[PDB]
């Protein structure tokens, strides 16, 4: 179903993804904070049941989002948490503190199922947290545009922005930061 | 015997897309039981 997922081993940049869809759904472009708590490792053989429940909203709408996934019988292990903050008015794009990259990847497949590709968008998070730390607590994720295919990162001190070729942004990242994964 | 002509190419193809119960869900970690179906005439 993710051929994608190297080794079933599922990038944050997918679970990012999947977390923009849901707030799209609840109204809710911008990610007000994601910690991963553990990766998904789809099994080689098989599939596993996944759960992304969004809970009533609080203060500023925010509405809190867990993940729990389960393999058949598995008990409901925690990947990522967090809550979701409705989209501002208008994004500040921190300025430039990165090097441009034009991150492109080859087979996006349903490419245009989502706002960016999750091989793409672990590509282009990997060309500015690194590629040794899997970056796993996602701050203020705005999506702008969708079906981005081959994406210019201009990385900031913590977050990036994602462009198209043409420069128009496609979305922001806040804070971005990899933690030793193995 | 010349060669023939020299054609562009890019790839194109087109892959195919309980009665009443429906689909029973249990709730992560809660006893509650959830049976979600969608009943018509025919």
């Amino acid at each position: 179903a993710q051929p994608w997922a190297v080794d079933g081993l599922v990038p944050n940049a997918a679970l990012v993804e999947a977390a923009i869809r849901l707030g799209d759904l609840a109204g809710t472009p911008v990610v007000g904070e994601l910690v991963v708590d553990a990766p998904v490792v789809l099994p080689r053989r098989g599939s596993r049941e996944v759960q992304l429940i969004v809970g009533e909203p609080g203060e500023q709408r925010r509405r809190p989002i867990e993940v729990f996934s389960r393999e058949a019988d598995e008990p409901w292990t925690r990947h990522a948490h967090g809550t979701l903050a409705p989209a501002a008015a208008a994004v500040p794009e921190p300025a430039a503190a990165g090097d441009a990259t034009d991150v492109t990847v080859a087979g996006l497949r349903d490419a245009d199922r989502y706002g960016i590709h999750p091989a793409l968008l672990d590509a282009a998070v990997r060309t500015v947290v690194g590629d040794d730390l899997l970056p796993s607590v996602w701050t203020g994720v705005s999506l702008l545009a969708s079906g981005a295919t081959a994406v210019t990162v201009t990385p900031t001190a913590t977050g990036l922005r994602l462009t198209d070729p043409a420069g128009q942004p496609v979305l922001t990242v806040e804070s971005v930061r990899g933690t030793p994964f193995v | 015997d010349l060669p023939t002509y020299a054609f562009e190419h890019r790839h194109y193809w087109l892959e195919p897309a309980d009665p009443l119960l429906g689909t029973v869900v249990s709730t992560p970690g809660s006893d509650r039981l959830t049976a979600v179906a969608q009943w018509s005439r025919r």
